[PDB]
C-alpha cells in the first residue's frame, strides 16, 4: 500500500524525528 | 509554497446551506489535516472541523449536527457544508492545514494551523444583493479627495486607487450600516494640490457579491 | 473540553515598551500552546509554536514561555507594526482545538492634531434625492474626537454617522469620517454647512464650512 498512516490520538514519537526540527519540537519519548 | 484559497457564495439565505471550497496549490490533500475555522465580525476564532486521508472527518460539537467536510477526487480541494444557517453563522471563514508528516505517517496532536487561506466573508441574510453607487468627494499644500460608495449589500467592497498604483495616504473606512439596511463607505486619499489639473485620480470599486465593478475619476468641481 | 483564558483583553503601550500577554488553560496541556498575530482584515499568522518555538520569519523580539497551564507571550520591545490582535491556541485536545479570546494591542504615541476637510454632496448624488455631507479628520492621535454639524448655525443631532480606521501601522494615527445625511429638499432649504472639530491636539476648535452652490 502507498497511503499514509494517520494518527490523531498519539503524540509524535521521537523515534521517527530523524533530523527534522519540527518533529523534535513536538515529540514525546514513546 | 503550499497555498490555500477559499471560494464560494458570499450571501446565504437563512435556513439554507452554506458551502465553500478550499483549493490547495503546490501540495496535495492526501497527506496532512485540512481544517475549517471561522470568525464572526469583531469576535474571536472558532475551529469547525477537519478532514484527512480517504475522507475521515471530525467536528466541533457545537456544530457537528449541521456540518460536513468532504475531500475531492482531484485531491487538491476540500469543502465545507453547513446546513440550517442563521445570522449567527455570518462570519469570515478560513481554511488551514495542520499536522506533522514524516515519510509515511501524519500526526495531528500538538501541531498548529499553518498555512492559512485568506478568509472569505459569508453573510446570512434574507435581504438581496445590491451593487453600490459611487459618488466623488471632490477636492476643495495638500488636498484631500475620495469616493463615497453608497447603498450596497452585502459586504464587502474593495477600493483601490489608480489600479493599485496609489496606496500611500489612502484611507478606506469601515462600512456603516444605514437605517435602510444598506451599507455605505468612503475611501479618501491626500494628494499634492498642484496635480489636480493633469494627473488622474481614479477610485476602483469592486463589489464581488453583485459582480459590480466601477472606476470613477475624481476631479475638482 | 479545554478553555483558554487570555489576559488582558486590551492594552495600550508605547514604542519600546515591554509587553506581556498571559494565557491560562483550564487543564494541563504540556507544551502544546501556539500564538498567532492577526492584523485587521487578514488571516492569523503563526508567531510561536509548541509554547516557545519561534516561527521562521518572525523577529526574535517575540518569545513564548510556560508549560502546563500558564503561558506567556512577550514582546521585548514594542514596534508600531506590532499593532494587532494576539491569540493563544491549544492543540492538546484530541478533538476540539480552542483559542483564547484575543488581546488587542494598541500603540500609544504623542498627540497629533487632525487635518480637517469638508466635502459637499455631488450633483450626481442630488439627482437621486439624498445629500451626503462628509467631514474628514486625517491622521490624528489619540482616538477621541468630537465632530459637530451645524446647518445655518443650528446644531444637528441624530442625522450623522461616524467611521474610524484602524491604527496606522507606521505612524500609529487614526482617521475618521463623519457623514451628515439629508434629504434633497432639506439640504436645499439651507445655505451654510459647517463641520466643527474638537480634539486634544487643537487649542481651539477647527471649523470647515461651505455655502451650498458656490
Amino acid at each position: 500500500n502507498n497511503d499514509f498512516h494517520f494518527e490523531v490520538f498519539n503524540f509524535v514519537p521521537c523515534s521517527i524525528c530523524s533530523n527534522n526540527p519540527t518533529c523534535w519540537a513536538i515529540c514525546k519519548r514513546i | 509554497q503550499v497555498q490555500l484559497q477559499e471560494s464560494g457564495p458570499r450571501l446565504v439565505k437563512p435556513s439554507e446551506t452554506l458551502s465553500l471550497t478550499c483549493t490547495v496549490s503546490g501540495g496535495s490533500t492526501s497527506s496532512y489535516f485540512w481544517n475549517w475555522i471561522r470568525q464572526p465580525p469583531g469576535k474571536g476564532l472558532e475551529w469547525i472541523g477537519y478532514i484527512y486521508g480517504s475522507g475521515s472527518a471530525d467536528y466541533n460539537p457545537s456544530l457537528k449536527s449541521r456540518v460536513t467536510i468532504s475531500i475531492d477526487t482531484s485531491k487538491t480541494q476540500f469543502s465545507l457544508k453547513l446546513t440550517s444557517v442563521t445570522a449567527a453563522d455570518t462570519a469570515v471563514y478560513y481554511c488551514a492545514r495542520s499536522g506533522f508528516c514524516s515519510d509515511d505517517a501524519c500526526y495531528r496532536r500538538g501541531s498548529w494551523f499553518d498555512p492559512w487561506g485568506q478568509g472569505t466573508l459569508v453573510t446570512v441574510s434574507s435581504a438581496s444583493t445590491k451593487g453600490p453607487s459611487v459618488f466623488p468627494l471632490a477636492p476643495s499644500g495638500t488636498a484631500a479627495l475620495g469616493c463615497l460608495v453608497k447603498d450596497y449589500f452585502p459586504e464587502p467592497v474593495t477600493v483601490s486607487w489608480n489600479s493599485g498604483a496609489l496606496t500611500s495616504g489612502v484611507h478606506t473606512f469601515p462600512a456603516v450600516l444605514q437605517s435602510s439596511g444598506l451599507y455605505s463607505l468612503s475611501s479618501v486619499v491626500t494628494v499634492p494640490s498642484s496635480s489636480l489639473g493633469t494627473q488622474t485620480y481614479i477610485c476602483n470599486v469592486n463589489h464581488k457579491p453583485s459582480n459590480t465593478k466601477v472606476d470613477k475619476r475624481v476631479e475638482p468641481k | 473540553d479545554i478553555q483558554m483564558t487570555q489576559s488582558p483583553s486590551s492594552l495600550s503601550a508605547s514604542v519600546g515598551d515591554r509587553v506581556t500577554i498571559t494565557c491560562r488553560a483550564s487543564q494541563s496541556i504540556d507544551n502544546y500552546l501556539n500564538w498567532y498575530q492577526q492584523k485587521p482584515g487578514k488571516a492569523p499568522k503563526l508567531l510561536i509554536y509548541a509554547a516557545s518555538g519561534l516561527q521562521s520569519g518572525v523577529p526574535s523580539r517575540f518569545s513564548g514561555s510556560g508549560s502546563g497551564t500558564e503561558f506567556t507571550l512577550t514582546v521585548s520591545s514594542l514596534h508600531p507594526e506590532d499593532f494587532a490582535t494576539y491569540y493563544c491556541q491549544q492543540s492538546y485536545s484530541t478533538l476540539t482545538w480552542t483559542f483564547g479570546q484575543g488581546t488587542k494591542v494598541e500603540i500609544k504615541r504623542t498627540v497629533a492634531a487632525p487635518s480637517v476637510f469638508i466635502f459637499p454632496p455631488s450633483d450626481e448624488q442630488l439627482k437621486s434625492g439624498t445629500a451626503s455631507v462628509v467631514c474628514l479628520l486625517n491622521n490624528f492621535y489619540p482616538r477621541e474626537a468630537k465632530v459637530q454639524w451645524k446647518v445655518d448655525n443650528a446644531l444637528q443631532s441624530g442625522n450623522s454617522q461616524e467611521s474610524v480606521t484602524e491604527q496606522d501601522s507606521k505612524d500609529s494615527t487614526y482617521s475618521l469620517s463623519s457623514t451628515l445625511t439629508l434629504s434633497k429638499a432639506d439640504y436645499e432649504k439651507h445655505k451654510v454647512y459647517a463641520c466643527e472639530v474638537t480634539h486634544q491636539g487643537l487649542s481651539s476648535p477647527v471649523t470647515k464650512s461651505f455655502n451650498r452652490g458656490e
